[PDB]
DNA sequence: CTAGTTGATCTCATATCAGGAGAAGGAGCAGAGCG
DNA sequence: CGCTCTGCTCCTTCTCCCATCCTCTCGATGGCTATGAGATCAACTAG
């Protein structure tokens, strides 16, 4: 489950630059890693690298 | 008449016409048909294989072979520039089968839905594209067909593109795929082809990757070492004899003798860049997003973007008789100009390849600045325009260059007319420009044909060319002899963002072969 | 009606040290039935 | 007479917790993740 936004709010600094949550990039980093290992699966890979 | 096997007749008169190389694809698409088993015809592009579908499936629908009285309803999924050839073609050396077109084009007028249950209750030939296909997938995947020629079916060649899944859908074995180079990247593409003619031969596509693309792939690069050369040897030497029987690749050299076709050239032009685009270049290889990408921050397919437009023409940045897409401000476009400059005094049509379109606009707007009388054909110029197009070029000299995108300028279109080819931009494809420069040495080429690779010396384009010699070599490794030299050039890795500018067997027949294997 | 044009809009292709306390598990082992 | 099934010890992880509230200053970090060709389609635009 990814919250919604209210949990993980994209506040925004003095100028324009939106800087985002911890969590934020934390599921930044699991959806990242989470499409790595769909395509991994679904191309070729090795047993060691999908592990 | 001629006869095979079981019942398979043939009629003489279309049997004369085709050649004897023809004659045994025909045989060997009527084997298949009754092992059940769907095969890749990869003949070489030009050598007349469409024609040999015609005479298998007019063969197989005269023998009135025995749920259906011979040829049952079939579809044919052809890139769409060539549909409309294919009609012309099987109403010529066929005139009895109903090829229905499904297209926006097409010939019906009503739903489509409507069209496909006629074909499939008529038992006619429906003719559709690769959109088509994907887009009704299930509408197509509910009448029994019986054949699924894919016509240049490579563009199958991504196991999970969606047109790949939608063509894997279809149920008769009876699958066969038409494609000029049924391997232009890596073997994966392999796998998926054969996924799709038969669906367990190689296996499933880890298991293929883990067992072949690996071992072979690793033969190839100058490092290895050669316990992995003599792997990879191995390997690719089952994978052909896996593939043999249902991939019919006749290269033209075997056939040359027997079919007389012209000489062909194939030289390659390491052009310099010219003082702007040097500038221009050398600037961007060291600007901070070169560097950024060098450090995996971002994706990296934006630098090469941005290096092969700057080699291609400055249009990064434009600078009277300097408007945008001048010729002079870059270095392939003055070659471009002297060539066409001797060829045009020549009185000979050449044939003018760019892997880009907009760059095919600047090439439009030189051409203008030329007295060269020119037709170019894109992605953007209508369908039902090409067929014609090709036509006209071809049925008249007036015409001198023929500007072409390679994406639609290769597959399938017969452009004997040109004599001279010029590949402007490289790719990472070689596939793409070797389909562009088979364009014109086909079949009715009576004329000789060179083909002139434009290229970047230090620039990008080098790299890339190494790419796909590396590509090239990979593929052949696998489809004309294991024995392939390993590429020696280069290590291909992240550093190509420099200018370097120049200056019953008896069990003992058995047990040999085993021990041969093995021994490597 | 029919080509031609023009946006969207999709798909596909390209690359490599001055904590402490308590609770839970595991290991070693004495010993007791007991078959 | 060896096998089991306790159940005691001892160690060893292993986890958790560490007053309230309030004021100020100061330093750092605060990113996109791209491009283009071809095909469909539906909107107009002309004929």
């Amino acid at each position: 489950p990814v919250p919604p936004l209210s949990v993980r709010p994209a506040v925004v600094m003095q100028g324009s630059a939106r800087n985002q949550d911890d969590l934020t990039h934390k599921l930044a980093d699991i959806v990242k890693i989470n499409n790595q290992l769909r395509r991994n699966e679904q191309n070729g890979a090795a047993a060691h690298v999908i592990a | 008449d001629a006869e095979f096997d079981e019942g398979f007749k043939v009629p003489g008169f279309l049997f004369k016409k085709l050649f004897k190389y023809q004659q045994t694809g025909v045989r060997w698409l009527w084997e298949l048909h009754c092992q059940q088993a769907g095969g890749i015809l990869g003949d070489e592009m030009g050598l007349g294989r469409t024609i040999q579908i015609i005479a298998f499936l007019a063969g197989l629908s005269y023998s009135k072979i025995r749920r259906f009285e011979g040829l049952g309803p079939t579809v044919i999924v052809c890139p769409t520039t060539v549909m409309h050839q294919w009609v012309k073609e099987f109403h010529t050396w066929w005139p009895p089968f109903r090829v229905a077109i499904l297209h926006e084009t097409g010939s019906y007028t009503h739903k489509k839905e409507k069209l496909i249950r006629d074909v499939a209750h008529c038992h006619g030939i429906l003719i559709t594209s690769y959109s088509y296909i994907r887009l009704m997938q299930d509408d197509i995947s509910r009448y029994d067909w019986h054949y699924v020629i894919l016509d240049e079916g490579h563009k199958i060649r991504n196991p999970n593109a969606a047109v790949t899944l939608a063509c894997k859908q279809f149920r008769t074995p009876h699958r066969i795929i038409l494609s000029g180079s049924p391997m232009q990247n890596n073997l994966r593409e392999l796998w998926s082809l054969f996924d799709f003619i038969f669906p367990g031969k190689l296996g499933t596509l880890p298991v293929f990757m883990e067992q072949f693309s690996v071992p072979i792939t690793m033969g190839g690069y100058s490092n290895a070492s050669p316990v992995q050369v003599k792997t990879a040897y191995k390997c690719a030497c089952v994978l052909r004899d896996t593939i043999n029987p249902y991939l019919l690749r006749r290269m033209k050299s075997d056939v040359k003798m027997s079919l007389s076709l012209p000489d062909k050239n194939e030289q390659v032009l390491f052009c310099r860049l010219t003082d702007e685009q040097h500038k221009v270049y050398q600037n961007f290889v060291d600007s901070k997003e070169v560097y950024r990408i060098l450090n995996g921050e971002m994706q990296i397919f934006s630098g090469l973007i941005a290096l092969r437009k700057i080699c291609n023409h400055p249009d990064l940045f434009s600078g009277e008789e300097d408007q945008f897409g001048y010729w002079k401000r870059s270095g392939k476009m003055i070659v471009v100009e002297s060539l066409l400059k001797i060829w045009h005094k020549q009185g000979q049509r050449v044939l003018l390849f760019s892997q880009s379109r907009q760059m095919l606009d600047i090439l439009e707007v030189f051409l203008r600045a030329q007295k060269y009388t020119y037709l170019k054909m894109d992605g953007t110029t209508t369908i039902a325009s090409r067929q014609p197009l090709i036509t006209r070029y071809n049925e008249d000299t007036s015409i001198f260059v023929f500007l072409l995108t390679t994406r639609v300028g290769g597959l399938g279109v017969n452009l004997t007319g040109a004599n001279r080819v010029v590949i402007y931009d490289p790719d990472w494809n070689p596939s793409t420009d070797t389909q562009a420069r088979e364009r014109a040495w086909r079949i009715g080429q009576k004329k000789q044909v060179t083909v002139y690779r434009l290229l970047t010396a230090g620039t990008i384009e080098e790299k890339i060319y190494h790419r796909q010699i590396f590509k090239q070599f990979l593929t052949n490794r696998v489809l004309k002899d294991p024995k392939q030299r390993r590429f020696f050039k280069s290590n291909d890795l992240y550093e190509l963002f420099t200018l370097t500018s120049p200056d019953p067997l008896a069990s003992s027949s058995l047990l040999a072969k085993m021990r041969a294997r093995n021994h490597l």
